[PDB]
């Protein structure tokens, strides 16, 4: 039999089969409901659209995300998401397939327990397993040591691993990610008159971010370059027409990752939490960690982010070590790729949580050595 | 046997292309983990034999594209990975030509 | 028409990468040599002070 690999993430569902090179179903993790009245009798319209259909009916729906920061907040919505993923995108019967789920470090425990309970009671899968996103990223990267920085859409986290041993006291988790970058871009785009307030203009702003934003290698020099020239100013065409022109806020948006004070957060940038995780690890694995700094997740896809991260970590660490940043082109799907590798490993077929184990030990069996 | 002289010619040249695959040379990039070709001459001649473009085959070996849902994203490769891919390609094309030759033989024999 | 520009940039890039590699090689070489020479001179200098107090 084959196992499914559902990388829920927070803002993009990625599912597929264990043993493939890529997911076969990538769609947004949104659930939309109509907000207007509806006049044409016989239209027979539905009450809630899931996934990629909601993005077509944006102008009529209110789009809600069922996952805020890794954490699931709307369990009925999330159950709809899973039902859509199993039956409409993949077209499989979940009572014949083990399912490997992913989760971020340092989430509530009820999240994981309720996820297991759903997967066994509602969808009736034979086995299931919840994996950490950073470990799976390291599987897909081909390493066995290295400090991984998995910046998704809800959370950002560093997880240092050495020789296959993870150092839990050095795990860092930050709640700044692509969703906060989108909100900051919505906010600073009002300096030029453009206003995006609806829950469906957030998708337009996310598209603008993905297509035009980039990380500056030096922030003050790019500030001055934008103040003087106009060579970095680019245009974008809305779904309506009426092109908008983006100036220096092409690189002020992702700079929030290195200066979280822009959105009023207290914490330090990703370049500094990475270094603090290093310095919290031992002394005789720090050289390997410096040399194996692995990036994954969608928020690491900006142009120039690897070069910026290297410049910063190099200015932080001692001057005698080679600091190297691994940033594959298929970063966004690294967690899923690693999940497929892991679930196909023949050694892993004894780590599943079978259904009988659950029936006899309750949902608490998730936090056991299968953690 | 039933098959023409052009077909024997193509068989021989295909085997020579398989032979030309082995001498390809790849190096890591400047400050990255990506494979890039340094020697291009055997690449050019193997492409001229195979009926493909040399730059296009080199790009297809260094930067595969995979399907993620409804989009294509480029996958990264290092020297070991591209070498394993080259070997698997050669084994595949050889075994394919072999099976098809057996099909041709059986078609000749067929009553 | 810009493809010639692209190719020329690739060529100068390759040249600069080879240059950087050679400079790193010479750097690490000379640095090993300087460290080893300093080790030797410090050792033998301490030995000189020891034979000096010996003479005293
Ligand atoms: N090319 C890109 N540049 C900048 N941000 C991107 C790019 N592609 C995707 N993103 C951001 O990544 C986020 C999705 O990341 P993802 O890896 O899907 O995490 P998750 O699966 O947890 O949602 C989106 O919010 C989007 O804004």
């Amino acid at each position: 039999t084959t196992a499914l690999v559902c990388d829920n993430g927070s803002g993009l569902v990625k599912a597929g089969f264990a043993g493939d090179d890529a997911p076969r179903a990538v769609f947004p993790s949104i659930v939309g409901r109509p907000r207007h009245q509806g006049v044409m009798v016989g239209m027979g319209q539905k009450d809630s659209y899931v996934g990629d259909e909601a993005q077509s009916k944006r102008g009529i729906l209110t789009l809600k995300y069922p996952i805020e920061h890794g954490i699931i907040t709307n369990w009925d919505d999330m159950e709809k998401i899973w039902h859509h993923t199993f039956y409409n995108e993949l077209r499989v019967a979940p009572e014949e397939h083990p399912t490997l789920l992913t989760e971020a470090p340092l989430n509530p425990k009820a999240n994981r327990e309720k996820m297991t309970q759903i997967m066994f009671e509602t969808f009736n899968v034979p086995a299931m397993y919840v994996a950490i996103q950073a470990v799976l990223s390291l599987y897909a990267s081909g390493r066995t040591t290295g400090i991984v920085l998995d910046s998704g859409d809800g959370v950002t986290h560093n997880v240092p691993i050495y020789e296959g041993y993870a150092l839990p006291h050095a795990i860092m988790r930050l709640d700044l990610a692509g969703r906060d970058l989108t909100d900051y871009l919505m906010k600073i785009l009002t300096e030029r008159g453009y206003s995006f307030v609806t829950t469906a203009e957030r998708e337009i702003v996310r598209d603008i971010k993905e297509k035009l934003c980039y990380v500056a290698l030096d922030f003050e020099n790019e500030m001055a370059t934008a103040a003087s020239s106009s060579s970095l100013e680019k245009s974008y065409e809305l779904p309506d027409g009426q092109v908008i022109t983006i100036g220096n806020e092409r690189f002020r948006c992702p700079e929030t990752l290195f200066q979280p004070s822009f959105i009023g957060m207290e914490s330090a940038g990703i370049h500094e939490t990475t270094y603090n995780s290093i310095m919290k690890c031992d002394i005789d694995i720090r050289k390997d960690l410096y040399a194996n700094n692995v990036l994954s997740g969608g928020t690491t896809m900006y142009p120039g982010i690897a070069d910026r991260m290297q410049k910063e970590i190099t200015a932080l660490a001692p001057s005698t070590m080679k600091i190297k940043i691994i940033a594959p082109p298929e970063r966004k799907y690294s967690v899923w790729i690693g999940g497929s590798i892991l679930a196909s490993l023949s050694t892993f077929q004894q780590m599943w949580i079978s259904k009988q184990e659950y029936d006899e030990a309750g949902p608490s069996i998730v936090h056991r050595k299968c953690f | 046997l039933g098959f023409t002289s052009e077909e024997k010619n193509s068989m021989y040249k295909l085997t020579g292309a398989i032979m030309h695959f082995g001498n390809m040379k790849f190096k890591l990039k400047q400050r990255e983990e990506q494979a890039e070709p340094d020697g291009t001459e055997e690449a050019d001649k193997s492409a001229y034999l195979m009926g493909l473009n040399s730059a296009d085959l080199l790009k297809g070996l260094c930067h595969p594209r995979v399907k993620v849902g409804n989009e294509y994203v480029t996958k990264g490769q290092n020297v070991q990975q591209v070498i394993y891919a080259t070997g698997a390609l050669a084994k595949a094309v050889y075994e394919r030509m072999f099976n098809w030759m057996v099909t041709r033989i059986n078609a000749t024999l067929e009553t | 028409s810009l493809q010639k520009k692209l190719k020329g940039t690739e060529d100068e890039l390759d040249k600069y990468s080879e240059a950087l590699k050679d400079a790193q090689e010479k750097l690490e070489l000379a640095e090993k040599k300087a460290t080893d020479a300093e080790a030797d001179v410090a050792s033998l200098n301490r030995r000189i002070q020891l034979v000096e107090e010996e003479l005293d």
